[PDB]
């Protein structure tokens, strides 16, 4: 499957149980189509490249 | 699109219906200039072209000629996923 | 392209196994056509079939 | 003892073991049988005039720059040869001029001086093929005039074969068949007009052959007898020597070609040999068949053992490299380097680099690799003809950008530029093509295209187009 | 493709003759290159660093 990854899990008890602490780097890797669309939507990046 | 899968035995006439040409020889490729060696198991004539929209003899190399079987080596210039 | 002879990097080819099985079937097929062209003895065409 | 086994090798070994070997005098007997068959078929060919006519025509063809003499005839048992051709012409024309009697004996003498004439395999086999085809065309009218009468006319084979055989050409079995006043008498009339033209084409064939029906049938029936006897002898001897083939085929055991492939291609070579064994020279058979069986097995292994077939000469070169490398390794102590093979062989040392580079067998794409839930190699070979979706997205984006840009130009200039480049149309037209469609000379359209391009360079414009250059 | 011939002609660029196939440090990883080694096949002219 695309859009998927895995890494070690750990505790994080500050969480409310509708959320999971998910790392910045995996999240920026998994959400690149969304980020590209958002950047060229807000105009911070002229083309997709 | 569709709504059911039928399964039955394949006849000689059906098996010649799916197919695009007999595979006569066992050659796969040309070991020096790795072309699909006609007309063996990877035959550009039979199973399609090797790169999109390019004949095998190099004569036709553009989408201007989509669909034209070459004269020289007879490879229908079409998308190479027809190879599949 | 469902039984490919893709060249893995290094000049080495990486064929499938169906290329072997078809190559063998077609060799024995062509040989049987020949053994019927030479009007061969019976035991040889029986062995070939 | 039939079943109880699913091996094909055993099923071949048994069937070849039932037959027993040959004695040397036994092989001589079989060879004499083969000569008897071949001489019978050559004599049957000799009693056929067109057997001489075809050779005469072919010699002229070789005279007329259409073939070669060496590959028109296999010599004779070329000045002697050619005077023999002219003597053939003379005796042929004299037998043709003596149609009146002794012409039986003249045809005999013509064909017997022809028997000293040795032909190409194509020559004699094609003569036999022509005679087969002529007999087939005769049997065509035969099966017509038989099936029109006993099947359609309800004529007994007693009163049909009794008279249908014996004339076959005139009406004495035809008008007098109905003149016997039989239940099939009035029933032949519907087909007697068709059977008559069937006999018309039969008479045509008799005119074409130069001989009758019955005599031609005696000839080619003796011919087929001789050929069947020759085939019987050759079957006998090859069944004798299947063991020899297994013996020679054991040794090429694992060079990439299965065992029964080796024994079968050995047998095909063996048939090649038996078609050419010559006992007059007097050498034992096995000594002569061994060359052909090794040649067949090795040509086989070279031609159909690689998945990516490499020609015969190249495999001989590779076997030369490997054999000299084995020697250099036993001698030099260690493994020789790809320049020293240049010195021990006669190679430019780059030809050997290419010959070593000729790739080995493809790793079967189901090789097991450890590991991680039993995954084979085929899981690891990515797809290269794909295009990653960012480039597909960016092609779309550039399509949209160039559309919105070219909208900025004038309509005629936008069309000349959508036509000069292949934008949004099937083909990219020459400037003369676009000129003829717009009715203008090439230079004007060239200036127009340059004007549009220059305008598109213009900053305050083409900012995004510049953005589509990533480096 | 069309629109690419257009772009290239508009911006006077000559398309590249040769393809980038460099070796690059894998994503995420830092390091201090502690050793390089060049293996030149026999008969190929050793460059500066070899
Ligand atoms: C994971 C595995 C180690 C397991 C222990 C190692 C050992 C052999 C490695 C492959 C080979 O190089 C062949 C192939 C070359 C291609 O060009 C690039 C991909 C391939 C599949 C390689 C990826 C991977 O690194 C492999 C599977
Ligand atoms: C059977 C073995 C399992 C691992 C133990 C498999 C796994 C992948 C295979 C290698 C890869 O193809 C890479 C490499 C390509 C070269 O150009 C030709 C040889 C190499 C060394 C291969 C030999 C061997 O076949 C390997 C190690
Ligand atoms: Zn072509």
């Amino acid at each position: 499957v695309d859009y998927s990854g895995r890494s070690v899990i750990t505790v994080g008890p500050y969480l409310r149980l509708h959320q999971c602490g998910l790392p910045k780097k995996m999240a920026l890797e998994l959400f690149k189509p969304f980020i590209y669309g958002k950047l060229e939507l807000r105009g911070l990046a002229t083309t997709i490249k | 699109e569709f709504d059911a899968i039928k399964i039955a035995l394949a006849s000689p006439d059906m098996i010649r219906s799916w197919s695009f040409g007999e595979v006569k020889k066992p050659e796969t490729i040309n070991y020096r200039t790795f072309k699909p060696e006609r007309d063996g198991l990877f035959c550009a004539r039979i199973f399609g072209p090797v790169k999109d929209y390019e004949c095998l003899c190099g004569k036709y190399k553009r989408l201007k000629h989509r669909g034209v079987i070459c004269e020289k080596c007879g490879v229908e210039v079409t998308q190479t996923k027809v190879r599949r | 392209d469902l039984r490919p002879l893709v060249p893995l990097d290094g000049g080495r080819f990486a064929t499938s196994d169906l290329n072997d099985l078809y190559r063998r079937v077609i060799n024995r097929n062509n040989r049987l056509k020949r053994l019927l062209d030479l009007a061969a003895p019976d035991i040889i065409v029986r062995n070939e079939k | 003892e039939i079943g109880r086994t699913t091996d094909p090798v055993r099923m071949y070994m048994r069937e070849m073991g039932t037959v027993e070997l040959l004695t040397r005098e036994g092989e001589i007997d079989i060879a004499k049988r083969i000569e008897d068959g071949i001489n019978q078929v050559q004599c049957s060919v000799a009693e056929y005039p067109e057997a001489i006519t075809y050779l005469l025509e072919q010699y002229d063809r070789v005279e007329a720059e259409e073939a070669r003499l060496s590959d028109l005839i296999t010599g004779f048992v070329p000045e002697l040869a050619r005077e023999k051709f002219a003597e053939l012409r003379a005796q042929y024309v004299v037998t043709r001029d003596t149609i009146k009697a002794t012409a039986q004996e003249e045809i005999l003498k013509l064909s017997e001086v022809f028997k000293q004439f040795r032909l190409v395999p194509k020559q004699f086999d094609y003569l036999v093929n022509s005679m087969r085809v002529m007999m087939d065309r005769v049997r065509t009218q035969e099966r017509l005039i038989m099936k029109l009468c006993v099947e359609q006319c309800k004529m007994p084979k007693k009163n049909f074969i009794t008279l249908f055989t014996g004339n076959e050409t005139s009406d004495t079995w035809f008008n007098a068949a109905i003149a016997m006043n039989k239940p099939w008498s009035e029933k032949l009339h519907d087909v007697s007009e068709e059977v008559h033209r069937a006999l018309q084409k039969l008479q045509q064939i008799e005119e074409e052959t130069g001989l009758t029906i019955e005599q031609v049938k005696d000839i080619n029936r003796r011919m087929s007898i001789g050929e069947a006897k020759a085939r019987r002898a050759k079957k006998e001897m090859v069944e004798a020597n299947l063991r020899l083939v297994i013996s020679i085929a054991k040794k090429y055991t694992n060079r990439g070609l299965q065992f029964l492939d080796l024994i079968q291609e050995g047998n095909i070579g063996l048939m090649k040999a038996v078609d050419k064994f010559e006992y007059r020279r007097g050498y034992k058979f096995s000594t002569y068949a061994t060359w052909w069986i090794r040649q067949a097995i090795t040509r086989s292994i070279a031609d159909q053992a690689r998945t990516i077939r490499i020609p015969v000469h190249m495999i001989e070169t590779i076997n030369k490299l490997n054999r000299i490398s084995r020697q250099m390794l036993q001698e030099m102590g260690r493994e020789p380097t790809p320049e020293e093979l240049a010195e021990r062989m006669l190679m430019p040392e780059d030809k050997i680099r290419k010959v070593l580079k000729i790739a080995k067998e493809p790793i079967s794409m189901e090789t097991p690799i450890g590991d991680d839930e039993d995954s084979h190699l085929g899981d690891f070979i990515e797809d290269t003809t794909l295009e990653l979706p960012l480039d597909s997205a960016t092609t779309e984006s550039l399509r949209a950008a160039t559309h919105d840009v070219l909208a900025g130009l004038t309509a005629r200039e936008a069309k000349v530029l959508r036509m000069r480049f292949g934008i949004d149309m099937n083909t990219d037209y020459t400037l003369e093509e676009v000129g003829k469609q717009f009715d203008v000379t090439r230079e004007r359209i060239r200036q127009i295209e340059a004007k549009a391009l220059r305008k598109l360079r213009h900053p305050s414009r083409s900012e995004v187009l510049r953005s589509f250059l990533d480096d | 493709t069309p629109e690419e011939k257009l772009l290239r002609a508009i911006f006077g660029e000559k398309a590249s003759d040769v393809k980038d196939s460099s070796l690059r440090v894998p994503n995420g990883v830092s390091g201090t290159v502690i050793d390089v080694q060049v293996f030149t096949r026999d008969g190929v002219e050793k460059d500066k660093r070899a």
